[PDB]
RNA sequence: CAAGGAACUCUGCAAAUUAACCCCGUAAGUUAGCGAGAAGGGGUGCUUAUGUAAAAGUAAGCCGCAGUGAAGAACGAGGGG
RNA sequence: AGCGAAAUUCCUAGUCGGGUAAAUUCCGUCCCGCUUGAAUGGUGUAACCAUCUCUUGACUGUCUCGGCUAUAGACUCGGUG
RNA sequence: ACCUCGAUGUCGACUCAUCUCAUCCUCGAGCUGAAGCAGGUUCGAAGGGUUCGGCUGUUCGCCGAUUAAAGAGAUACGUGAGUUGGGUUCAAACCGUCGUGAGACAGGUUGGUCCCUAUCUAUUGUGCCCGUAGGAAGAUUGAAGAGUGUUGCUUCUAGUACGAGAGGACCGAAGCGAGGACACCUCUUAUGCUCCAGUUGUAGCGCCAGCUGCACCGCUGGGUAGUAACGUGUCUAUUAGAUAAACGCUGAAAGCAUCUAAGUGUGAAACUAUCUCAAAGAUUAAUCUUCCCAUUUCGAAAGUAAGAGCCGUCAAAGACGAUGACGUUGAUAGGUUACAGGUGUAAGCAUAGUGAUAUGUUGAGCUGAGUAAUACUAAUUGCUCGAGGACU
């Protein structure tokens, strides 16, 4: 008959969160991680900085670069997934909206807070 | 084959775009090739539509686009378009230029087509 | 995806501070090794109080990965620098501590011992 | 490449069948009579009843 | 056999999580409840096949004959008329919707009309090789290899029918198999299946009983959110 | 053009990196002239004040992912005929 | 004398050591030099080379492996031909 | 020494493969100096698969590490009107050796121009005309065909059978992969020249700020739609018939024995189908459904109230044609309006500051193609072709 591709949007609306906490690119977040070997699902806390915040519905990502040792690790998750939840730290300042300068940006280079 | 002509460049079609608004604001006529005139007719549009409001930062947006004819200056034409142009069109929502195709050119058999805009 | 010939570091205290994929092994052609992929590797440098020498062909577990892979959850697990340890023909590391993190994906296939001596696994 | 064999003027003459031309679409202007190729402004510079252009 | 068959026009693609802990990409199909417009018998026609019309559309943007064919057959008007092979259990002038055939998690396949790429070269076609750039390879360096067969009067001395060379590619009819259905939506006539789906966003799409695991379901349920705050 | 970085190959052919100015530092060998721009590194933008006669410089401050912000500027080491 | 598998060595892809995961090419070395050799010069030699030959750091679409974009053609229309 | 010297381009590599079986693997069976595992050989089988690298001009080869395996061959020792020129082999030069000498040597070495806009056929795609005996629209069957077919590792069966003891399965089920193919772009990535922001230089808009051209798009950081993969889904199953090798049950000729002569079976990746695709130009021209039409006054010429074409707006399509949507009774493109996504706090104003500039208005302004409404512009008050079913 006739569409709208808001019927793309209606079935999402099955799943989506309800809080979703809204945070920029270069903010320090904690994403707790359920994990479930077994049973006695363990939660796994990753702490670290964003980097970039795509997403046009069901499928808003971001990037969590944390150290380890002095090993950078960078890792994405999906926002609207369960099995994953997150908190907000610290609220960074910056101008882009996908940091990747931070690939090379080693120690001594963190964002400054915002008020 | 090797040395060739710097040819339609994106820049060359921006800047057509470019004098072909400023010659028909100015006269209010135009006899191009349709092919051209399909596709100034969208920054005619665009232009006519975003100087129907007259602040300043619409007179810079505006600037971005028109050069100088004989008939009018930069700074003159900007002045004739917000004075009696775009009011006159202020009430209608879209449609504010026509593109009706002529005869066949004897040179290369193009499709002439003339561009022009009336209420 | 550590190809043919790739230099990646080692994350373990074997002193084999450089190490060279020589033939990752695993099938006909498989051209690509992603994380847990045992290849075999060459060292190309060492350090002298080490238990491998330079030149002599072993076999390694890959860890960390720079183009990482997509899990199956769907988060996408991604490094800056390529590490492998250094297995004795089971699963048993040659290296007393690993250096680093290291990815869970080779807990399915094996290597409880190489994800035990880690310091933090993910 | 070359042709090895002239092609004659039977397999010529067979080639340029399909280079016939077409009769052009043609309509009669309301507004004067003539026959403008139709979808066009005729040389009354009228199109329809409108007018876009000078008397000829 | 018992073939069950459906259409639909595909509107996008999207993901859905579901319980195991993984991520399912998901193409999503608007299914307008379709309409048997004849069947036909072993007996009487030689074969069995099921003749269902849809898209449904005014009768004036229709032409004579097939309005006529459907005022004769006491139908609702349709763009289309396409039947499906070895579909049985049905009867005259009903009308099907996807619920009525498929289990919640079932496995069906999907054909549908590809994305149209235009003409495309050998390389890109039949995933030949590139030959090599560096050191001056002169330069037709992208083409569909050497056709030869044979020199000489003995041997071949010509190209053999059926070859490999450049040619059309898409818009040409595909199908995938065994792709899981997750959901349904009876407000919207809308239809859920794994995988990714040929075509392009909007053309027609049939989904049938896949041949290969006929009745084979396995269930798959979805990761209701318990995170508020 | 991601990851890899010479595996293609007759050969790193071609293509790529460095690139001006200013300040450190610079081996083996030798006809004692050179080697040597050796190797290897650092700084560069705008504002204020100080700068001398102009300027380079100096201290403080400010922005950006990056400051000869574009263009035009050496790739190198080791052994052999 | 010197030097020596050499721009010279057929058997010869000589042997041995180094490089190398692996080395008919490469560096050094022994000498039955088939036929090296002293102004048709011998042996060394710093600098130099759009020369040759080998190893290597950085470096990269050379390559696993192929993709995307923009132009001029190509393709279509009008004209010459 | 039979065609070819009024020219049939020659080694090796690259690309593309194709075919044969005397089989390397996968598959089935026998014999064993076969306990098990692993083998040795013979029989059938050509559906598919059959590595990457160092050295060398290389084939060949030696060597490393893999793999289930790294087959032997043919096709002008396939393939230069496809590519390369490293080698052989032009002129230059040199060492060894021969010759008195000019020069020579399947002895060595350094360097050294590879042309062609395809007419026929072949082939891949895509069309025009016509036919299929009314004319048009749709839906079908499928004769004759095309494509795909590879395989491992782990766990259980079970440390069971076997064997003294190390060691250790057939048959069968499940899971995760490698290579190859078909699509797609929700996620990750590359691009993405009328997108967003930062930014140097000079020249212009009279000046400041703010903008424009120009410099690889001027450079750099992101990037919508599209397009692809390194990405994500699916496939590479399974079942049936007739069979080769082998095994047979009954069973004689040849009173026993005997798988065959009659009768009756088991059986493989091969074979014919199952699966995917295309297909009535299959002139042997098929089938179904619907629609429209019967005259003229002497074979004509009249030629549909069914439809198709020209013409325009176009993209889900696209080299041009063709396919497909729509043509005022309309949402086909453009524009407008609202929105998404992308960028990331505009310009101007006010405060702090001597000043670059920071802070508030401000998650602001902007935005090619994206999503959807909205007749405002453009799709015209047109043109042509075309029915009477000829006889048994
Ligand atoms: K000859
Ligand atoms: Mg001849
Ligand atoms: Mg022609
Ligand atoms: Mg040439
Ligand atoms: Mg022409
Ligand atoms: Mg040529
Ligand atoms: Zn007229």
């Amino acid at each position: 008959k006739i569409n709208k591709q808001a019927l793309i949007d209606l079935v999402e609306q099955k799943q989506l969160k309800a809080y979703v906490p809204e945070f920029s690119a270069g903010d320090e977040v904690n994403v707790a991680i359920k994990l479930k070997e077994k049973e006695k699902v363990r939660i796994q806390n990753f702490t670290g900085t964003v980097l970039r915040r795509r997403g046009k519905g069901i499928s808003e990502t971001f990037i969590v670069r944390k150290t380890t040792d002095g090993i950078p690790i960078e890792k994405n998750f999906q926002i609207h997934n369960p099995n994953i939840s997150i908190e907000l730290k610290r609220r960074g300042k910056v101008r882009r909206a996908y940091i990747s300068y931070m690939r090379e940006r080693s120690g001594k280079a963190a964002k400054i807070k915002e008020r | 084959s090797y040395i060739n002509k710097p040819g339609k460049t994106s820049a060359w079609r921006v800047m057509t775009v470019r004098q072909q608004v400023s010659a028909v604001l100015a006269y209010g006529k135009i006899e191009t090739t349709l092919k051209k005139a399909k596709n100034t007719q969208k920054r005619l549009d665009k232009l006519i539509t975003l100087a129907k409001v007259d602040n300043f930062n619409n007179r810079r947006q505006v600037k971005k686009w028109l050069l100088n004819t004989n008939l009018f200056d930069v700074d003159q034409l900007m002045d004739h378009l917000f004075s009696k142009v775009a009011p006159k069109y202020e009430k209608t929502p879209g449609g504010y230029s026509r593109v009706l195709k002529l005869g066949p050119r004897r040179g290369d058999a193009t499709e002439m087509a003339i561009l022009q805009l009336t209420d | 995806m550590v190809s043919f010939m790739t230099r990646l570091n080692v994350a373990d205290n074997t002193g084999a501070k450089q190490v060279g994929i020589i033939k990752v092994l695993g099938s006909t052609r498989k051209r690509y090794a992603f994380l847990g992929d045992v290849v075999v590797v060459s060292v190309k440098d060492a350090i002298p109080s080490g238990m491998v020498k330079k030149g002599q062909v072993l076999r390694a577990v890959i860890v960390r990965t720079k183009k990482g892979q997509q899990r199956k959850d769907g988060t996408h697990l991604k490094f800056d620098d390529n590490a492998c340890v250094l297995i004795k023909e089971d699963k048993s590391p040659r290296g007393t501590r690993i250096f680093g993190p290291v990815a869970r994906e080779l807990r399915e296939r094996g290597y409880n011992k190489i994800l035990s001596l880690a310091v933090e696994v993910v | 490449a070359v042709q090895q064999r002239r092609s004659s003027k039977h397999r010529r003459d067979k080639r340029r069948s399909h280079d016939a031309l077409t009769a052009q679409a043609l309509s009669v202007c309301q507004k004067c009579g003539k026959k403008k190729l139709f979808h066009r402004v005729c040389s009354c510079g009228m199109y329809g009843d409108l007018r876009v252009k000078k008397a000829y | 056999m018992e073939i069950r068959g459906i259409f639909g026009v595909k509107v996008g693609m999207s993901q859905v999580f579901t319980t195991n802990n993984e991520r399912l990409p998901i193409t999503v199909i608007y299914c307008e409840p379709n309409q048997v417009a004849g069947v036909k018998t072993e007996a009487k026609d030689k074969y069995s096949a099921t003749l269902l019309s849809f898209d449904t559309v005014e009768n004036k943007k229709l032409n004579k004959p097939q309005q006529g064919f459907f005022e004769k057959n006491n139908l609702k008007p349709t763009k289309h008329l396409q039947e499906i092979r070895n579909m049985t259990g049905f009867e005259m002038g009903q009308q099907i919707t996807p619920q009525n055939l498929f289990q919640v998690g079932e496995y069906v396949d999907v054909s549908a009309i590809s994305k149209g790429r235009g003409f495309t070269g050998a390389i890109k076609r039949w995933n030949f090789k590139i030959g090599p750039l560096g050191h001056g390879a002169g330069y037709p360096h992208r083409f569909q290899g050497s056709v030869q067969a044979g020199r000489g009067g003995a041997s071949a001395q010509r190209v053999f029918k059926g070859k490999k060379m450049s040619g059309h590619y898409g818009h040409e009819k595909v199908t995938v198999q065994n792709l899981r259905i997750v959901g349904f939506d009876e407000a919207n006539m809308l239809v859920l299946v794994s995988g990714a789906i040929a075509g392009p966003e909007g053309g027609v799409v049939l989904i049938r009983t896949a041949k290969k695991k006929p009745g084979v379901v396995k269930p798959i349920e979805l990761a209701v959110q318990t995170e508020k705050a």
